[PDB]
């Protein structure tokens, strides 16, 4: 027979591409601005691609490089209207308590030529001696007070591909970071992802099915972070027991700096709690697969305060929990408690020259979370793994390993015995 | 839709050579051929040959091939569809047999089968 | 049938049926990003419709043409294509000549309405 | 005739005539708002053209199809529809089955070019 | 051939051939300006496709119709148009009646599918 | 025969229009933000329009009116994040050196209630007596320091017309500003245009082919600038030989004002150099065509410090070169050197109320450029031409004379013997 070209439109064929995704949320206002996202589809159309095998790689995946920049942009966008705490860069006369200092300082008020002497409390990590003190940032950057009405709540964010593009899933319940996934499905949007800012310990993330999996790029390369995913969360319970009070200080027309003053009741210690047994059985499960990739003995030690300690957000205040009572074991009732410090000024992500002041939360703080992951770093005759973190885009990468952006090219030409008149 | 003014009435004597001008206006000079026709006292009208102001291409009857010097200038544009050009006419072996009225003629169309047909004529120049 | 891209790993003969399923779903930091992807979606779509238009396929899902299949593109039989290879396997093999056949479809359409114009002159 | 939407309260038989009148006019705070409405206008329009395309009606204003009228949609006669009800009255009565008939037109078009493809194989 | 607009100073008969060349290439301060021109490009294009649609020419490059040539528009012969004037010369001469002929093509298309609808009633 | 209308689509016919063009660049960051432009097409499709004659006019051309506003917008856009030097508007106690003053002044530091006494150098054009001094702008406008990482480098910018529009070129190698060009070609984008900010002397621009051309609107009107284009560039060499030093002064949290302090080595004079012979033969060529438009004697004199002197940008600092040893001739080895002054504060283009502080460049400065144009102004029995400039949009106009924006209208109706069934 004879053969002519016949054009087909809408054929299942796709290329790997990189495009701008958009958000889809459910639903006062949070920093992630999830009220502004499209109302996420109540019916999430997941279509299973039978017989299909696709080549994934969570480490080249550009969705994490795009989400990470969206988080950084949402951070800067949320601090544009809020009050900038530049008049607080003044000489501080700080006391002690017994740890946060008791600092007093002259400040310009709503009237530009009258001075008041206010007092406030500042944690030692927020101040440095020049005795007289100052805020830690003043020789570095302008600081903006976080608006005391925007919430830091991680909200389930869905990432959707534009019309004419596609995201590909991977239902393989033992999938390691890269390679070919033999259980692929296409999705219009990703699942509910929470933009949890964390360090060393992945919080509130998505668990794994079947057994716990560990991932990496080149695991034999020591300078490559290890992303471990747990199959059963271990309960973590953190709290700041001090009953603090918030004071409004009018330092300008409408500019109201919220400070800390007086601890009602007992002075105590901000800390966390996880089960000694549940972290023992879970560290044992993490030890199991550190054999499937290695031979040797498995040593856990402390890190080599943003990165040295477990740093997250509990009710609004950024803890820095010493995780040495966590990674202190060698594998051939009881609560484990970490001593957490508290900062109010954070350098967010970069170091260009913008910091943020977290306004103090009134009363007592206690939050309960799920540690579902772990970011390790291996360094003789043994192998020691220390809590790493490496970079913040490893957090989103632990949740965007299942996904991958491809573009649809629906035009297809092929020969058949068919000629037009 | 334009004028094709020519030179005056110059009368020399046999053996010499005469130059005849043909200044165009009011139409794109490059888009149409320039034909040369004459009507002598002894015959009737006789087609001599046309020249292409664009292609620079000449085609002339064998009866005037080894006598005629035929050239053009290059149009000086006035607007987008208007220009001003000039076509020139000379002859070699001149006699009193070639005495007659001479004109230039712009072509008819720009494509097809009657492209060069002498449509827009000049004014006439009386030779020796 | 199977859904959106449901027959991506299926034979070209099975996937060629019910192509209206991949034809439907083809068409401030959050706001600008979302509007950026909305405009691009209509551009990529209209490019395919622009191509189908200057081929005589404007409105077609399966569109036969006049350009004969040059065996230099692929010396494979119809049976070892539509009953074996998948649509993603096929166009990787044709990937080079794809831009050559786009030019062939366009001249076969301009030399079809031009022969049609003389047809209606009588 | 009557203008844009001029026969909105007229019978379906009178409004069905000269439909090219509602077919023409279908296609910084001020700037972003205005560009927002400009992009949406092309999206809503192309959705209707996308539908008309996968029905074989790409280019039609009145388009007959193969899907028979299921009396479960409406047991009314042609005379008590086109000479009585208005176009806004009618589609409120069909509103439920409207999504059912969109699926019927699409399969009757994919099972028409597929029968057409075998037709030109000879 | 000659490229994009290559036959702009050529006769209407020569430029009318291979019209798919001017049919392909028809479709923050820098960012807003660039997106502004991207949306306008699709609007101007779809207006022409909207016109070709309500004329029965949706998909055509050369499209014959039913409207007879009124000599009030131009009393010139076919030979002194297609073999002499250029496409830019012609439509300056028709510029006035251009809006009159757009209305004539639309009624000749609505009075063609309406006569076609009665045709398929039998 | 009978005749019916038949619709044609995609016919070569265009109208003159005005639309928003966009940029296309090649490729830290420059003020022109050329990294944000579309990667310019490696294959520039230039199509020659045979038989076509179009009506150009570089003086009505709207691309220069649009580019000029894009330059002004890029200037304001590049100074939004940078530090604003309003605390420098303070009483200055200035010395001399032998010219730039040696000024000292009290300044508020990173701590809001402590004072430091800094010293710095400021050119006499940047200061005015009130002995005590101040910055020249303080009674006029707020001043923003140019970010010391954005470059002032003129980058080849391509201007592209949107889809459905067209730009028209003109290959006539003797084309004067207006009229009908008999060698037209269509282009998707313009050529590589450098947004060189200059005055009196066009720098690094596009030369002319064949001979040098002069342009104007109504050359008999004296109040109309003359744009002369050269066919062979004359080499200009400018330099600031003083070896200066940059000092970082912390005048706020993260706000670091870069000042000037101490001249290492010899104190010398910022100046330029062009060849006396090459400027003699080129002035002679400019004299040649000042006869083809006039009859008389050709006198060159000085201007009637932004406009009086040749003002450009050499390595980052804005010179103001006295061009009197340039235009001092009457026409019926040796270097010509101009005495250039240096400003650090410029009023950019407008005078609404925004100025920019160019941070000092460290070390020695020397740049080599090509003068390819000239902006003259004629004023008894002789005719004298003085260096003009007139306006900044004459600079872009010297490069956007070849181009012109037209819009495509591809629908065409015409009669043929063709009726549908
Ligand atoms: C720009 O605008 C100009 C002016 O309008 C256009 O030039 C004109 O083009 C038309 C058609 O393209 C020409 O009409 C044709 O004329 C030929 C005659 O050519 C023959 O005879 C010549 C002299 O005897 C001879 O030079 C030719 O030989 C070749 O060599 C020359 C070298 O100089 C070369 O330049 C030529 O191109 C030739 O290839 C040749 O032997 C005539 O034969 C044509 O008739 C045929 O074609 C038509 C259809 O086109 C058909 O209907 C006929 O039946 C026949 O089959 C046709 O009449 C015209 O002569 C040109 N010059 C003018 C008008 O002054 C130019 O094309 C435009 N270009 C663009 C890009 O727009
Ligand atoms: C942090 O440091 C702050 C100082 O910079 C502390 O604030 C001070 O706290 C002391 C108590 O520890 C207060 O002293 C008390 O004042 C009250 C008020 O009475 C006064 O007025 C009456 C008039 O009716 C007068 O008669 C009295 O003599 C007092 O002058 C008294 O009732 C108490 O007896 C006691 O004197 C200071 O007033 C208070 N100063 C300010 C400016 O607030 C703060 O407590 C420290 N906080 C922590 C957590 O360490
Ligand atoms: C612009 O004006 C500035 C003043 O506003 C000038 O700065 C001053 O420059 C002079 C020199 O010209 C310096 O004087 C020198 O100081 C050094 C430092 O030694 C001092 O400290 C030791 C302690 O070890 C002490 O024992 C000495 O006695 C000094 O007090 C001496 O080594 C020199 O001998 C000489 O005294 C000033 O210190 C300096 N002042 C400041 C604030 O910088 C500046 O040079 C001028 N620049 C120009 C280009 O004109
Ligand atoms: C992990 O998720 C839990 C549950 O969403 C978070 O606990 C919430 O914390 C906020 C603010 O502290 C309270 O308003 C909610 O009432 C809490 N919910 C529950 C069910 O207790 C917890 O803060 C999250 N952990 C991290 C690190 O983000
Ligand atoms: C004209 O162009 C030359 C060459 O691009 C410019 O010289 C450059 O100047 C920059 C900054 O001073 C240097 O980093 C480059 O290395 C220089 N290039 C060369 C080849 O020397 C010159 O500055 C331009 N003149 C103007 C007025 O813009
Ligand atoms: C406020 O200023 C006065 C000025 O006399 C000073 O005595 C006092 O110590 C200042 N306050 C602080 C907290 O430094
Ligand atoms: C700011 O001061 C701190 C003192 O704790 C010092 O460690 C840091 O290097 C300083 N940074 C700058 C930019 O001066
Ligand atoms: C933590 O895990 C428990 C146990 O499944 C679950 O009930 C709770 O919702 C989880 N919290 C989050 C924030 O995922
Ligand atoms: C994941 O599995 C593939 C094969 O299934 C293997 O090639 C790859 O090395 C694995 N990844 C890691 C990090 O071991
Ligand atoms: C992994 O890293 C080691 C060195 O750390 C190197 O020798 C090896 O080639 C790497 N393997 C891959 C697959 O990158
Ligand atoms: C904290 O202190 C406030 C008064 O400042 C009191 O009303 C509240 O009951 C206290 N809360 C606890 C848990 O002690
Ligand atoms: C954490 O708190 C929850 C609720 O208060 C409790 O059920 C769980 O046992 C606690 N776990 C640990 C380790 O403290
Ligand atoms: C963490 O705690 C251990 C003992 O539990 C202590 O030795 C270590 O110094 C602590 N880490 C830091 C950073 O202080
Ligand atoms: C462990 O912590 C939980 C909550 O954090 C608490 O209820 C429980 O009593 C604690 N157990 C011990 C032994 O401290
Ligand atoms: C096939 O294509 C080649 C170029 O790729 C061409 O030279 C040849 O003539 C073509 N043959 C047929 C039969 O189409
Ligand atoms: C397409 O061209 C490339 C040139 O590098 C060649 O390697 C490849 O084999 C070609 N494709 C086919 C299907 O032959
Ligand atoms: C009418 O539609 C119903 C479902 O709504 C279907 O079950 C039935 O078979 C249809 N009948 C006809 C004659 O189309
Ligand atoms: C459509 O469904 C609703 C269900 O609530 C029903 O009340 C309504 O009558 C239906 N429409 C028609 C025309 O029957
Ligand atoms: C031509 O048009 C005029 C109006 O412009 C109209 O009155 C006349 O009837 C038309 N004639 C034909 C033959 O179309
Ligand atoms: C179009 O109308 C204008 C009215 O001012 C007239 O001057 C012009 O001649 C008309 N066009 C034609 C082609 O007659
Ligand atoms: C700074 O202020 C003090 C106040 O006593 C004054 O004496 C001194 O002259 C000032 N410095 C300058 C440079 O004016
Ligand atoms: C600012 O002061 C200068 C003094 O050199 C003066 O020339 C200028 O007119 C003043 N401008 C205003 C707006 O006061
Ligand atoms: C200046 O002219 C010389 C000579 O042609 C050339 O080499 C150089 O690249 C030119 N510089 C610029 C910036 O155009
Ligand atoms: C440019 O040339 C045209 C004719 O070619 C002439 O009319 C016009 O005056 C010239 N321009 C100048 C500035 O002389
Ligand atoms: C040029 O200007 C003179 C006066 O300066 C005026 O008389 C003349 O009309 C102008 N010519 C044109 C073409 O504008
Ligand atoms: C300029 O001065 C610096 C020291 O401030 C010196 O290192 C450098 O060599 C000097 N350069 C010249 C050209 O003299
Ligand atoms: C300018 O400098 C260049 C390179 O340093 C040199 O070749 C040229 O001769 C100089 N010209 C003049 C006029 O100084
Ligand atoms: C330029 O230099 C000349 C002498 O070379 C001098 O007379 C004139 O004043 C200078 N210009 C200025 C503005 O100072
Ligand atoms: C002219 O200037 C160049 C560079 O500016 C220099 O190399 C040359 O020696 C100078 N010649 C004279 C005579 O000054």
């Amino acid at each position: 027979a004879k053969k002519w070209v016949t054009v087909y439109y809408g054929v299942p064929v796709w290329k790997e591409a990189t495009t701008t995704l958009f958000c889809a949320s459910d639903a006062v206002h949070n920093v992630w601005a999830t009220h502004a996202c499209v109302p996420t589809d109540p019916n999430p159309q997941e279509i299973v691609l039978g017989n299909v095998t696709e080549n994934f790689n969570m480490w080249k995946n550009n969705m994490v490089e795009q989400m990470h920049e969206d988080i950084i942009s949402l951070w800067d966008q949320s601090l544009k209207p809020c009050v900038k705490l530049t008049p607080l860069c003044v000489t501080l006369n700080c006391n002690n308590v017994n740890e946060m200092k008791n600092c007093s300082f002259n400040v310009t008020t709503s009237i530009r030529d009258k001075i008041k002497k206010e007092y406030a409390l500042f944690y030692k990590l927020d101040v440095v001696p020049l005795t007289n003190y100052r805020l830690i940032n003043c020789n570095t950057s302008v600081i903006t007070q976080a608006c005391p009405k925007v919430s830091f709540e991680p909200i389930p964010i869905h990432y959707c591909a534009p019309a004419g593009f596609a995201i590909l899933k991977c239902n393989s319940k033992t999938f390691n970071g890269s390679g070919p996934c033999t259980n692929v499905s296409t999705v219009q949007c990703t699942h509910g992802i929470r933009p949890v800012v964390s360090t060393q310990l992945l919080l509130n993330g998505s668990l794994a099915e079947e057994e716990i999996v560990i991932r990496s790029e080149n695991i034999t390369d020591n300078a490559k972070t290890i992303i471990v995913q747990l199959n059963e969360a271990v309960e973590i319970n953190c709290t700041r027991p001090n009953n603090n009070t918030r004071k409004s200080i009018h330092i300008g027309p409408g500019r109201a700096f919220y400070a800390t003053g007086d601890i009602i009741g007992n002075i105590r210690q901000a800390h966390c709690n996880i089960s000694k047994a549940r972290w023992n059985e879970t560290l044992g499960q993490i030890v199991a697969k550190l054999e499937e990739q290695f031979p040797k003995t498995i040593i856990f030690n402390h890190s080599s305060p943003e990165i040295v300690t477990h740093s997250f957000n509990c009710g609004g205040e950024f803890f820095y929990c010493n995780t040495t009572p966590l990674f202190n074991s060698t594998w051939n009732e009881q609560n484990i408690t970490l001593q957490c410090r508290i900062k109010q000024i954070i350098n967010m992500w970069q170091g260009v020259g913008k910091a943020m002041y977290a306004p103090p939360i009134r009363g007592q703080i206690r939050c309960s979370s799920n540690i579902t992951g772990l970011l390790l770093t291996r360094d003789n005759g043994t192998e020691t793994f220390r809590p790493g973190g490496g970079n913040m885009r490893d957090n989103w990468r632990s949740e965007l390993y299942k996904y991958k952006v491809v573009k649809i090219e629906p035009l297809g030409i092929a020969p058949t015995a068919c000629k037009r008149r | 839709q334009g004028q094709l003014v020519q030179s005056g009435a110059t009368t020399t004597k046999p053996g010499s050579s005469v130059k005849i001008s043909c200044k165009t206006s009011g139409y794109r000079f490059n888009f149409y051929h320039i034909n040369w026709i004459r009507q002598t006292a002894g015959r009737g009208p006789e087609w001599m040959g046309w020249i292409s102001p664009y292609s620079g291409d000449k085609n002339l009857a064998p009866a005037f091939q080894d006598r005629v010097i035929m050239t053009t200038d290059t149009e000086v544009p006035v607007t987008s569809f208007t220009s001003t050009g000039a076509a020139y006419m000379e002859i070699r072996n001149l006699t009193s047999d070639d005495t007659g009225t001479y004109f230039c003629a712009k072509g008819l169309l720009r494509d097809g089968s009657s492209t060069w047909l002498p449509y827009l004529w000049g004014q006439g120049t009386l030779l020796t | 049938i199977l859904g959106f891209l449901g027959a991506a790993g299926s034979t070209m003969g099975a996937a060629s049926m019910a192509l209206t399923v991949q034809a439907r779903l083809l068409l401030t930091v959050w706001g600008i990003k979302q509007l950026q992807a909305r405009v691009l979606a209509v551009e990529r779509y209209l490019r395919d419709q622009q191509l189908l238009g200057i081929w005589g396929c404007s409105g077609k899902i399966i569109c036969c043409t006049n350009v004969p299949w040059n065996d230099s593109w692929s010396n494979k039989t119809i049976n070892e294509i539509w009953d074996n290879m998948t649509w993603m396997q096929w166009e990787k093999e044709i990937d080079n000549y794809t831009q050559h056949i786009y030019t062939l479809l366009e001249v076969s359409q301009i030399q079809q309405e031009k022969n049609e114009q003389e047809l209606l002159e009588l």
